């Protein structure tokens, strides 16, 4: 189920999800490194019937994953409200930007 | 009886080419932009971009310029952020103008890889991930400084009815106005009012773009519009793109360059799609709609091949779209498009095409 | 002598991996890539070095000396791929052997196409 | 509250680990290496290798080796052709070891990128086009010797039996033994008799490699056999593969790593396909055969599954096979393989599939 683009917790995701690529959903696949910086999602818990803030950082500095490429797009916004925008690469601030997969951190409710 | 010889030129004429920024994803370090004849559907070349490599042909149709970033060692080693500048018939590279190392990587939106009206800077989209707008002076080769003053803004949209002057779309639903003076840096500048609420009407960046005035479309499907015919930006909106069928329907624009407008009749192109709702923006087209900007009503509506980015020629009065993969050519010289063919197999992972400009003075 | 001058022949039949002249190419042919079989697609390189061979010619029933060279520089074109093998050998006969990239003592050795070079009768 | 974090290590045991090489022909710039586990064909991590890299393992299991070229600019700009050490439980870069700008660029043949037996060299092919071998001398990080006299021979097959002795196929049929001293420089040399007929009947360069011999395949499903239990190289050779059956339907070899040897049974296991003729000798397999190299005879063939290259582990008796996509995993405990599983689009474009090593 979480491998699936449709798992409620990936409902901003734009990239390979790292726990197809190596990693888990929480870690990156390794000799890849974390973003520093984030896109941030809102999603549904259809377990709970609450909202909570997902971070979306991705793991950096190793050519494109290329499996589980997922495109959803659950309340993200174009550049101007930068921080909920999910067509930029969130590996832009790494030390390498190569952008290899992308996780869904839970952050708390909200 | 044979040689093998290179140093050849494109073999069709710059008219009649259209270049897709091929962005393949799926290995993203070997982007490149293709050159096809649109007349035909032949391939005619390609030139390499490295990793997610942006576009855009010189305004006087000679070069073509890339943005791009390399490493020394590609996933890691020194970054090097790039402008390229290739000889648009011989699809050689020529000159290499270094930027500092925050250029968007990002999906091919036009806006963020554009250039001046009298083609002498190139204007370009930063993110660090803080945001400002980078001036390249074409002639020297250079990169002048950042526009800081578009910290919290995103996209470049050039004011065709000025040499050196863009707008930017800003955090609190406004624009900002960019002049730049003869050396590439800030002259002067202006923000508009709140054109849109960003909380209740977000509306798509890709502009409608007229020679004085833009139009926007928001993920509601509303219309607004800043028009920069004057000293400063007037911006007005909404008017719906629906009709109350169309809204029992919840019918709703979606794409990436999901608009077009031909500037001789006034008709606005959008791609729409049935069932909107939160997050489904970025969906391919179920249609292309047609819009008359002055009446303000529906002319045409025709099956959408699953587009998702499109371009006008004002000149051959023509649209391109795109589906990720293939190319679809129609004629607009009339309210209803025509298919004329499809490329297939244009790209693997394309939301951008572009033609070669002809004229345009 | 249309059999001997592809740029007189029909284009489907030139770029397919079953032209009599293509018969131990590995690679990308040029004609499908912006170029023809005897011009490389605009802002490649020809390699000076290639791989060799004899082919066929079904329709004068003779038969030439061909001379597979690469266009460099580019990256990979992705068009009609071929992977024929006639009296194609391992590299103990290096200029023979189609399983390298001709393109490897070009200026840059990045592979982008290949074709079919006519020598001369065999 | 949850955070992402790094440095990691590969989730399953070394034992478990295969490479899967993959060239992405279609954009051979951003070739890598896919690490799977074998036994349930999951995705573990991966070694990017940029423009057609070739990949081995340290035999001790702790390292990756690759060999890549870079450029400055990928399509233009200085070219850099290296070899690269990373650590195999992280997947991440440690050193990299400069070449001469020749080293071999084409499909992914085992012997173009091999190590001596005691894993203290690398051993390498060049082209320029010209050819010879180089060594590279782990511990230091260097490139220490250019074997020129190897000069019209192609590829290299270690020599199990000794720490750092190996063999390349010549152009006279023959085989060329390289006996490298503690320092990587060559310490003695020699030179076979003629093994096969270049002209009237090629072989195959991938070896079946057993301890202190080698077997080759031909293009006309004959073989040969290469042994060096002594300083000298004995060879001989040609026995057939084919029965009169097999001849009528003109059986014969095709693939590129098309070969493998079992070497407790001493079964070898070939990639074969009917109607063969000149022109087939890279096509996929209809049936991999199994022959018993003692007797020169069949024991068991089975469906190839349109694979072309394969590898074998000795101590879990394992076979792997690959289409190009695809791998198959077999056990090979017994003459007749037995198909396990099939790992689906582990790569786009390989040629080539490895064990992690796990026999120190």
């Amino acid at each position: 189920e979480v491998n699936s683009c449709d798992y409620w917790r990936h409902c901003a995701v734009d990239g390979f999800l790292c726990s197809c690529c190596g990693g888990t959903t929480t870690t990156c696949p390794p000799g890849s490194t974390p973003s520093p910086i984030s896109w941030i999602g809102t999603c549904h818990n259809p377990h709970d019937g609450k909202d909570y803030l997902i971070s979306y950082h991705d793991c950096c500095g190793k050519t494109a994953c290329g499996r589980c490429q997922c495109n959803t797009q659950t309340r993200e916004r174009p550049g101007y409200e930068f921080f909920l925008h999910n067509d930029v690469n969130w590996c832009m601030a790494n030390e390498n930007s190569t952008f290899h997969c992308t996780t869904s951190v839970l952050v708390g409710l909200a | 009886r044979e040689v093998l010889t290179g140093g050849h030129s494109v073999s069709a004429p710059q008219e009649n080419r259209i270049y897709v920024m091929d962005s393949v994803f799926m290995h993203l370090t070997e982007s490149r932009v293709h050159v096809y004849d649109y007349t035909n559907g032949k391939f005619l070349g390609m030139v390499p971009t490295a990793f997610n490599g942006h576009v855009q042909v010189s305004n006087d149709g000679k070069k073509i310029y890339t943005m791009t970033t390399y490493h020394e060692r590609i996933t890691r080693g020194k970054r090097s952020d790039v402008v390229e500048v290739w000889d648009a018939d011989k699809l050689t590279f020529e000159k290499e103008i270094s930027l500092p190392p925050k250029r968007v990587q990002g999906l091919n939106y036009d806006g963020l890889f554009r250039q001046t009206t009298d083609g002498k800077f190139i204007v370009l989209q930063n993110a660090s991930p803080a945001t400002s707008i980078g001036i390249v002076d074409v002639a020297k080769g250079d990169y002048v400084e950042d526009v800081t003053a578009a910290a919290g803004c995103w996209s470049v949209i050039p004011q065709p009815n000025r040499p050196r002057s863009f707008m930017t779309i800003c955090g609190d639903g406004g624009l900002l106005t960019i002049n730049l003076g003869e050396d590439g840096k800030v002259a002067s500048q202006s923000r508009s009012k709140q054109m849109f609420s960003v909380k209740d009407d977000p509306i798509f960046i890709a502009p409608a773009l007229d020679k004085d005035k833009a139009h926007f479309v928001s993920y509601y499907g509303n219309v607004y519009s800043a028009d920069f015919s004057g000293d400063e930006v007037k911006v007005d909106g909404p008017w719906s793109l629906l009709n109350d069928e169309d809204k029992a329907k919840n019918w709703v624009p979606g794409g990436y360059n999901l608009v077009g407008l031909h500037r001789a009749s006034g008709r606005m192109y959008v791609f729409m799609h049935p069932d909107g709702k939160e997050g489904t923006h970025k969906f391919p087209a179920a249609e292309i709609w047609v819009m008359d900007t002055k009446t303000k009503q529906r002319v045409a509506r025709i099956p959408g091949r699953d587009a998702l980015s499109m371009t006008i020629d004002q000149q051959r009065n023509l649209m391109l779209t795109l589906d990720g993969g293939n190319v679809n050519v129609y004629d607009i010289s009339q309210p209803e498009p025509k298919l004329l063919r499809t490329i297939e197999g244009a790209a693997e992972a394309s939301l951008q095409v572009q033609f070669h400009p002809v004229g345009g003075t």
